[PDB]
């Protein structure tokens, strides 16, 4: 029955609910793999940590993923498929889920920073046919990275890398360039 | 003595189920026509209308205010009445629950368009948030919970199961996926406890939860009250509704990997999601048969009464999508679907064709009773609002079958040669055409939506003092 | 039905639905059958079947393709433009990895705008033959008068008056005057004298006609001011394909 048990029916819902959870989340913590930074990779300079938050922010994430699948017309169209070493750091996990826009996983120096503040400014300027909001207050707004000793502070303590020294050593459009041109450079260079 | 219901909150949250599905699907209406044209976006000035930041606002808005205040008018009626006791927290705990989520929906209002968002699916308000509507939901689970312990009956309603299931394991969703270091005070100024891969997967594991529980369990629960109220007496099955539900909750938290198909995951893990995904199919039916098969011998009544038919119709939905998902969630076909706008359409067709239309006619038949009121000013309007839903929801999907279609080919097209056949802003240009059918499609179901607000507010107009006798 | 009512709701006690079973069930034994074949096997993939696949599609790919890029690979960039075989499908591939690869800088019709090149007409900044555009596109790509004690604010004026006049003729005495005597001195070394242009630098032609640059009075007290600054990313790491692409641009004039 059960039925008529309140304790014993939440009881069986709350066990019945874990299992899919205890099983796919928790060994992901141990597994090697996702947990590996690519071997060259560093921990994202405090513009383009500054700049990556501009980029949650933004809402950039709803028109463009950062994950680049397996498929040889993506690897064609991208470059190589991302790996879960790349993704190590990111707090949190900027994969797409859409592509309304491209995919901006590999920007590893495949514009000109010229270029991503004509077309942030205003992507029609540069793509006539673009869908892509206007971002120019970007370029209105200056960076005061009074927190930003903090955040590498958090990250820090979340598993990234940071020297005590890169904190200490730490516009926006300026920042969100920065960032861009950082997107999958790790994996290339190495 | 407080023998009779406690159709406070019911009341309350009811009219703000409509008030935010007015919000949030208007959201939903202005943010498509902004992919249509970007100039309803702001050009100088991030300002009111930027297209990634309200975006997240439909999201939360739509999810949660709206289908959330539908949950919650719809738990609340549903429980009291399916185990015959007044709430258990009453005024005091669940009217805090009302004010609690009106504060949760009014902050993601302020915050998220302010741009701050953790970035993170349908997870998007800081952690000052999060606390706070851990607190609400606490409550609400204690209300709900509560109202279960004190009942009259000694069995419980199963519409209870999927309601109370849904409860837990929405806040255990809800408090595992938002763990995260707060840096500063608001915004995403919190960094995800989590990264990459594992952050992924816990992302996803909420992700698909959220829908799986919060969209389908809960509505589910309101799919069992709600249908079988009519005059037309018995046809269910009971054993059914034993096996699906006990299926249902345990498969789907499994589903989470067919987000991630393809990506940096672990392949295990993705084919433990497809796998899962894919045996989730039955007990999903398993909601739609137990619906539907309810109906048999009734149809006729489906000419006469809309509000059946929004409750059918829901359930029509339901199966469909319940149905695409499982095949989404096969790795092939999640190849092509995957990033384009067929995404948008399994959730839209489940969006506006089950969760709510199913909700809609739950209120359409709560709202009288709640306000001492034998029914809706007028049915014509139900039947009126009913046709718009249907053809918006399925302009909507239509259009983004073509556009999801036309994208993943277009993507993944090779020449004779091997060189990719289309640009991305060929594919781009190519569902312009989808996106303004789209604007249309949810334009309509945003009509019907305000057919229901005048029907609503001329039905709430009538009685001051609507305690409608003993109940 | 049941004996027990739940405010109007009474439950049938009826049977699952056969064919409901029967789904139900094939899922489970498809599951099963899944997970064997996947990870935990299949034929066809030694080891154990993975995202590996990209291998296998990227080599049958290869095999595919190998020949029409290798075959091309060995004619020049030249000889690859010309012929319609090799060279037409060099111009319409070329052109196909143009658009995918080259579009969003130098336009669709590779006319270029405000700021890129435009790659179908006869001027070229870095060099027109073949070897040389291969070399921009393979390996990738103005000082600040502004700054240079002499030049200031005068100067720069003068300097932009004189190379619009090198251009073509508007009419500013002062701006003239002073601006042959600057471009004589500094400009010249690098644009040469009368703007021919130094293709080895990337020096652009003064001497020219009206083209998408900013030939306006201020936006070349602009560039003079500050300099220029532009970049040709390198297809080298991101691109065979780089080869057929020089071989469609040169086709592109002619
Ligand atoms: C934006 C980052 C660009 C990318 C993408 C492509 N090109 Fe480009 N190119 C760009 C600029 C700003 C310039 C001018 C650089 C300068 O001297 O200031 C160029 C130049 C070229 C040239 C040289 C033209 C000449 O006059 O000699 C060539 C042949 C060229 N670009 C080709 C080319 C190809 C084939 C591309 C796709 C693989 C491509 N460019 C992309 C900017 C950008
Ligand atoms: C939804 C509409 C968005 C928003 C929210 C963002 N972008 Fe994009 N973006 C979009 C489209 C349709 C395109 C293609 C047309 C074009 O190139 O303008 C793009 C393109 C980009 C690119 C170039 C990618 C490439 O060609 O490799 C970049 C670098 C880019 N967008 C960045 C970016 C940033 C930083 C955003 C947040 C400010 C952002 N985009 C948002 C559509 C959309
Ligand atoms: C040495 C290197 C020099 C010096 C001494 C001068 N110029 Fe400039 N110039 C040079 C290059 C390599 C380029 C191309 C820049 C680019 O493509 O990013 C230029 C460009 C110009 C232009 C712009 C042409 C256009 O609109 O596309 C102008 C107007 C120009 N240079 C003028 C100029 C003047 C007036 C100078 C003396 C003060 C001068 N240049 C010096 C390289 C060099
Ligand atoms: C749950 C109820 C729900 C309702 C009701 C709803 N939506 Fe949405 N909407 C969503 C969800 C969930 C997403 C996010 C989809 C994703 O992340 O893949 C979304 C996203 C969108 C997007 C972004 C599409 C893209 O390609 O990025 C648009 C546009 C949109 N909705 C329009 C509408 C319109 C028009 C309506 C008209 C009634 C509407 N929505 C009603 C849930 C809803
Ligand atoms: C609201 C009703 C709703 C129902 C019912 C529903 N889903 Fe979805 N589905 C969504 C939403 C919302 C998303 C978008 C998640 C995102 O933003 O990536 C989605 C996306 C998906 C995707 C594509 C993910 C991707 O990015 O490629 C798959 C596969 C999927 N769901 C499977 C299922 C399965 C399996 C079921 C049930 C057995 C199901 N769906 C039922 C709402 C629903
Ligand atoms: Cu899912």
């Amino acid at each position: 029955v059960l039925e008529k048990n309140a304790t014993l029916l939440l009881i069986f819902a709350f066990l019945v609910v874990t299992i899919g959870g205890i099983v796919e989340i928790a060994p992901l913590f141990y597994l090697e793999n996702t947990i590996e930074k690519v071997e060259g990779m560093r921990p994202y300079t405090p513009l383009e940590l500054t700049g990556r938050d501009i980029y949650i922010r933004e809402g950039c994430y709803v028109c463009h993923s950062q994950m680049i699948r397996p498929m040889r017309d993506e690897v064609e169209r991208y470059g190589h498929y991302s790996l879960a070493a790349e993704s190590m750091y990111d707090h949190p996990f900027q994969w797409g889920s859409k592509r309304t826009g491209p995919d901006l996983a590999r920007v590893g120096g495949r514009y000109s920073d010229a270029w991503h503040v004509e077309h942030l400014s205003n992507p029609q300027s540069v793509v006539p046919e673009s869908v892509m909001p206007s971002y120019s207050y970007l370029a209105n707004v200056p960076l005061d990275s009074t927190w930003i000793e903090d955040r590498v502070s958090t990250d820090a303590l979340v598993g990234v890398p940071y020297s005590a020294e890169m904190i200490a050593a730490a516009t926006e459009m300026d920042a969100l360039v920065a960032y861009l041109q950082v997107l999958g450079t790790m994996v290339d260079f190495s | 003595s407080k023998d009779e219901y406690f159709d406070g909150v019911i009341r309350a949250g009811v009219i703000a189920t409509t008030f935010w599905g007015i919000v949030g699907f208007l959201v939903a209406v202005i943010i498509a026509f902004q992919l249509a044209f970007p100039a309803l976006n702001l050009e100088f000035g991030n300002g009111m209308l930027n297209f990634g930041r309200l975006r997240p606002l439909h999201t939360s808005a739509v999810i949660f205010a709206f289908g959330g205040n539908a949950l919650i008018a719809s738990a609340f009626y549903v429980v009291q009445r399916t185990s015959a006791a007044r709430l258990f927290g009453g005024t005091a705990l669940g009217w805090f629950v009302f004010w609690g989520w009106q504060l949760i929906i009014v902050t993601a209002a302020t915050s998220y368009l302010l741009g701050g968002s953790q970035g993170k699916e349908y997870a998007e308000l800081n952690w000052h948030l999060d606390i706070l509507v851990a607190i609400v939901w606490v409550a609400y689970l204690i209300a709900f919970l509560g109202t279960i312990f004190k009942r009259k009956e000694p069995h419980i309603y199963v519409a209870n199961w999927f309601y109370l299931s849904f409860i837990v394991t929405i806040a255990m969703l809800h408090i595992v996926n938002n763990l995260a270091v707060p840096v500063s005070i608001f915004g995403t100024k919190s960094v995800q406890l989590m990264a990459g891969v594992q952050d992924a997967m816990t992302q996803w594991w909420y992700g698909h939860n959220a829908v799986g529980f919060f969209l389908t369990a809960g509505f589910l629960g309101m799919m069992y009250y709600f249908v079988p109220k009519q005059a037309e007496r018995p046809v269910y099955s009971y054993k059914l509704s034993i096996v699906h539900f006990w299926a249902l909750i345990f498969l789907y938290i499994w589903a989470g990997p067919h987000h991630l198909h393809y990506t940096a995951l672990p392949d295990w893990a993705s084919t433990l999601g497809m796998v899962m995904s894919v045996i989730l199919w039955m007990p999903s039916w398993g909601g739609m048969i137990n619906g539907l098969m309810t109906l048999s011998g009734a149809w006729d009544k489906l000419r006469t009464d809309p509000v059946i038919r929004m409750m059918v119709v829901s359930i029509g939905f339901y199966g469909m999508s319940t149905f695409e998902g499982p095949m989404m969630s096969i790795k092939a076909v999640n190849s092509l679907s995957h990033y384009t706008d067929w995404t948008i359409g399994h959730v839209h067709s489940g969006a506006l064709g089950w969760n709510g239309m199913i909700t809609f006619g739950m209120l359409y038949f709560l709202t009288p009773r709640l306000w001492g009121r034998s029914g809706l000013y007028s049915l014509k309007l139900v039947s009126w609002h009913f046709w718009l839903a249907t053809i918006g929801i399925v302009l909507y999907a239509s259009s983004m079958w073509v556009s999801g279609i036309m994208e993943g080919l277009m993507w993944r097209e090779v020449d004779a040669q091997g060189f990719l056949v289309n640009g991305f802003a060929d594919t781009v240009g190519a569902k312009f055409p989808m996106n303004v059918v789209r604007g249309v499609g949810g334009v309509l179901y945003l009509t019907g939506g305000l057919i229901m607000a005048y029907n609503l507010w001329a039905t709430v107009a009538k009685q001051p003092k609507t305690a409608n006798l003993a109940v | 039905t049941t004996g027990h009512s739940w405010d109007g709701i009474e439950e049938l006690n009826t049977p699952l639905p056969r064919w409901w079973l029967w789904t139900f069930y094939a899922t489970i034994v498809w599951g099963v059958a899944y997970s064997i074949a996947m990870p935990a096997a299949t034929p066809g993939i030694l080891g154990s079947s993975t995202r590996a696949d990209v291998e296998k599609d990227i080599a049958k790919f290869a095999e595919m393709n190998k020949a029409v890029e290798d075959k091309l690979v060995a004619t020049d960039l030249t000889a690859i433009a010309a012929d319609p075989e090799l060279v037409t499908y060099t111009r319409n591939a070329g052109a196909a990895v143009f658009r995918t690869w080259c579009a969003q800088c130098h336009g669709a019709g590779a006319g270029g705008n405000t700021g890129f090149p435009s790659l179908l007409d006869g001027d070229w900044l870095h060099g027109g033959s073949i070897e040389t555009i291969y070399t921009n596109i393979k390996h990738g790509i103005m000082p600040a008068h502004l700054t240079d004690e002499l030049l200031e604010p005068a100067q720069i004026d003068d300097v932009v008056q004189y190379v619009l006049k090198i251009s073509g003729q508007p009419a500013d005495e002062a701006r003239a005057t002073a601006g042959q005597q600057v471009f004589a001195d500094n400009c010249v070394s690098c644009h040469g004298e009368d703007a021919k242009g130094m293709v080895e630098m990337g020096a652009p032609n003064l001497t020219d006609g009206i083209w998408l640059y900013g030939g306006d009075a201020n936006t070349i007290t602009t560039t003079i001011q500050l300099g220029r600054g532009g970049v040709m990313p390198s297809w080298s790491w991101a691109a065979a394909q780089i080869r057929a692409v020089a071989s469609y641009v040169h086709s592109l004039g002619g």
